[PDB]
């Protein structure tokens, strides 16, 4: 009779409950289970944030789950609750599909890994184009908020570790004539511009530019996955380049992957002397689970080279790498895949791409 | 006048007796509404017991605010505030122990405000004390606990813009939420130089980092520690991992008692909710519930919060920042003693340091 070890999920729907029930079965197989063998434990995510909170006390931490998946629902509802509570023991935490860059921050989310990268990543695709189509001079222009300034921060990092920017031009969130901001890039010589922004935002700054006559011939404009979704896409200028991540909303395909990810880690974790049980239920219970740490560490480190998602190692933020973009060119108002970024290396394909203007 | 539900919530041993005769300016209420006050009974602070406990309050009765105090080291307790207080839209204050300890950042929508002193006030009665003994040499080590920021920053700010001889040597930073299997904090913390290290993180945290330090020689004459408050948190619970001669900044219960603390909550909630009734003819309506928050946030907001803020009773200045901590606190600077007794050494007060020793005494 084995150590019976359980993992924990909040999920969208009882689907992909059942997803994540069956990929723990797969795994249980897969692996050598005679002194270890985990169990499926998962709800799907509460109507509120107090209401989640109780219920990975009762429905999950009650279970003594050494680590929990959650994925981001698609109707306000956020992993954050999730991440608090589990933090809070030092279970770790593993986002699915959330890419807010705020997940990153190790001072808030102490305790969260996740299998797709934050938008602020995108720009690790930007930096390649930009050696790629000899982009030397850009003008960046970002939101005044925290998913803005991120990317904003990893651009240059980029660059001051070749190309250049230009400029930097930062907008208040929720500013819906944005003429000053872009004449001030009107002004300047550089002509490709790089965008940051929630889909409103976005929104704005493509009907600006537009007044301004800076869609046009000569321009290049280069944006992430959010900037050519919904509303923002409404508006695009023809000619944009964004991005899109390669199974970025897959639930299901992120459950497979996590769970052998963790299935993997658990059984690396059972090697080391010393492992001691996650504490059982909320209640009376203030100290941190004393193996918590150690099991961070083994999931950060781990490898997981043929997931469905691709490749799957973790950064420093326990952020995932060698995450694979489309990249997406409106032309005649359609977006068309041009290429991919395959998670170190871009490959154009036999689409031609078509600039704003030509 | 019309009464507002004001829970106060007890952890740990107390005397509720002599907390209710300090509340006897009762009798001290002739503004447009009055307190009815309840004291509540909790003994555990885990998020589950300390949310039910609130939500079962609310639910219960009409509260219009909490006061919580209790007789922990564990900040999270005021994390789980800021998170009940943001989500529920109820004014909470956090008068002693782990719901007093700093709670940087808190949520946008948050009417959490706590006793004692910031984290960038802390910093400045730091760099206070060492210019007082000429100590312009030193580092400086934080975990990723909130406020490790603002901490470095205010400490670098001040040095800065000053034409005294400082000299930041080091900045470190260690990760606990890995493992130390490695000795990776070990290997870090054998970097320091400096004969004063400034320490940002919590009294848990503290307790390892100390035990390291010690191990590679960190601890013992030539290295003087200063901490803020919440390392030293209840000062009558000393880890026997901190080395003597450790020196805190404290807001620990030295000479303003609970009684006082939960008087001076019911005051500011009562002066702020009256405030408000004499301003605009309505106060917020009592959540009924906490699990129906998604339903009723465009019925709610954190307006009480421009009066909680602002509050003066009895001739005294009660404000808080807009980052929800005491204006002016008055400090108390501890020593830990050579009997593992944290001792007073000096006060922190009209934004002002008067210091016990002229010269430090061996410890
Ligand atoms: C994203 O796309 C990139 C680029 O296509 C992929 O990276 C390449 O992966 C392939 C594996 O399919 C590697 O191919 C191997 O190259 C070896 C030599 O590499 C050197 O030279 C190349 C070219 O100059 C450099 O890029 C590289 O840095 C090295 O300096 C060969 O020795 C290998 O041949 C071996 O296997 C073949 C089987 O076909 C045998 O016939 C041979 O005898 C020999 O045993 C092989 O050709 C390639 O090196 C990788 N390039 C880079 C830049 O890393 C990523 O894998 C891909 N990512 C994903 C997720 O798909
Ligand atoms: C990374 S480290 O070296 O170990 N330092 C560190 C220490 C503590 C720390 O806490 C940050 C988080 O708690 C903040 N957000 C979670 C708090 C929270 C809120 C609501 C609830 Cl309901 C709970 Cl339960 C808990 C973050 C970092
Ligand atoms: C999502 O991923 C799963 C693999 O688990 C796959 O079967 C499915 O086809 C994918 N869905 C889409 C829309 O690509
Ligand atoms: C844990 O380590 C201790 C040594 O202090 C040892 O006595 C005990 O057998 C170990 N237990 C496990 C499960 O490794
Ligand atoms: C707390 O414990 C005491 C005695 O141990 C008990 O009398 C009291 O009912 C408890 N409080 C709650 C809320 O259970
Ligand atoms: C509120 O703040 C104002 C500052 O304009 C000041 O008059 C006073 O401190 C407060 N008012 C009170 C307490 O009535
Ligand atoms: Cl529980
Ligand atoms: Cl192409
Ligand atoms: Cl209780
Ligand atoms: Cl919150
Ligand atoms: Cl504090
Ligand atoms: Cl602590
Ligand atoms: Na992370």
């Amino acid at each position: 009779d084995p150590k019976i070890v359980n993992i924990g999920a909040v999920l969208s729907t009882k689907k992909h409950e059942q997803i994540f029930r069956e990929a723990v079965n797969q795994a249980n197989k897969r692996h050598f289970t005679r002194k270890i063998q985990l169990q499926a434990t998962s709800v799907t995510h509460r109507p509120n944030a107090i209401q989640m909170a109780l219920s990975v006390c009762e429905d999950l931490i009650s279970s003594q789950v050494y680590a929990i998946l959650v994925s981001h629902p698609p109707a306000h509802l956020t992993p954050t609750p999730i991440s608090y509570t589990a933090g809070f023991y030092r279970i770790p935490v593993i986002g699915l599909t959330t890419r807010m860059s705020i997940y990153s921050d190790k001072s808030i989310h102490l305790s969260f890994l996740r299998t797709v990268p934050p938008y602020s990543h995108q720009a690790l695709v930007w930096f390649e184009m930009m050696r790629l189509f000899n982009w030397n001079h850009v003008i960046l222009i970002v939101s005044d908020d925290h998913e803005g300034r991120a990317a904003q921060k990893k651009l240059e990092t980029l660059l001051e570790g070749g190309p250049k920017a230009d400029k930097v031009l930062q907008f208040e969130p929720g500013t819906k004539n944005l003429t000053a901001l872009l004449l001030e890039a009107k002004e300047l010589e550089a002509r490709v511009i790089i965008l940051s922004a929630s889909e409103d935002d976005a929104t704005a700054v493509y009907k600006s530019a537009a007044m301004l006559d800076m869609t046009g011939a000569g321009y290049v404009w280069l944006v992430g996955e959010r900037e050519i979704s919904g509303s923002a896409l409404r508006y695009a200028p023809d000619g944009i380049i964004g991005l899109q991540l390669i199974n970025g909303k897959n639930e299901s395909a992120h459950i497979s992957d996590a769970v052998a990810v963790v299935a993997q880690a658990i059984h690396e974790l059972f090697e080391m002397e010393n492992i001691t049980d996650p504490p059982r239920g909320c209640v009376g219970n203030t100290n941190i689970w004393k193996t918590g740490p150690l099991f961070k560490r083994v999931l950060m480190s781990s490898k997981y080279p043929d997931g469905v998602t691709g490749r799957i190692e973790f950064n420093e933020d326990g952020d995932r790498k060698f995450a694979q973009y489309s990249i997406m060119n409106l032309q005649n108002r359609k977006l068309v895949q041009v290429g991919i970024f395959n998670g170190s290396y871009i490959i154009q394909n036999d689409r031609k791409i078509i600039w704003p203007g030509g | 006048p019309p009464s507002i539900g004001i829970a106060v919530i007890l952890v740990g041993t107390s005397d509720e007796v002599a907390i209710k005769d300090a509340h006897e300016k009762d009798d001290f209420h002739h503004l447009s509404v009055v307190p009815r006050v309840e004291l509540v009974a909790m003994n555990e602070t885990d998020p589950k017991s300390i949310i039910t406990r609130i939500c079962d309050l609310m639910s219960d009765r009409k509260i219009q605010g909490v006061v919580f105090a209790d007789d922990t080291d564990q900040e999270a307790i005021a994390q789980i505030l800021d998170f009940i207080s943001a989500q529920t839209l109820t004014p909470i204050l956090g008068i002693h122990g782990g719901s007093s300890m700093i709670m940087a950042d808190k949520d946008e929508s948050s009417m959490f405000f706590q006793f004692g002193p910031s984290i960038e006030q802390q910093a400045s009665v730091m760099l206070n004390i060492m210019e007082e003994y000429d100590w312009y040499i030193f580092s400086i080590v934080t975990t990723y606990f909130p406020g490790y920021q603002d901490f470095v920053n205010k400490i670098r700010s001040t040095i800065e813009n000053s034409f005294v001889g400082w000299e930041l040597e080091e900045v470190l930073l260690l990760d606990m939420s890995l493992d130390d299997g490695d000795s990776k904090i070990q290997n870090q913390l054998k970097k320091l130089q400096s004969p004063i290290i400034l320490l940002y993180c919590t009294k848990e945290e503290a307790t390892y980092i100390f035990e390291v330090a010690n191990s590679v020689g960190l601890t013992g004459y030539g290295y003087t520690w200063i901490v803020p408050s919440l390392v030293a948190g209840d000062t009558d619970t000393v880890p026997s991992e901190f080395p003597t001669g450790l020196i805190s900044v404290s807001y620990d219960e030295w000479d303003y008692g609970l009684p006082a603390r939960v008087r001076d909550g019911i005051a500011i909630i009562t002066t702020a909710a009256s405030d408000m009734l004499s301003e605009h003819s309505f106060i917020p309506e009592p959540k009924s519930s906490c699990y129906n928050t998604h339903e009723k946030r465009i019925y709610q907001s954190n307006m009480l919060n421009r009066y909680l803020i602002n509050v003066t009773f009895e001739g005294r200045d009660l404000s808080f920042s807009e980052d929800g901590y005491q204006m002016h606190p008055k400090l108390v600077i501890i020593l830990l003693n050579k009997e593992r007794k944290w001792e007073r050494v000096g006060k922190w007060k009209d934004k002002s340091l008067q210091m016990k020793y002229y010269v430090w005494p061996r410890m």
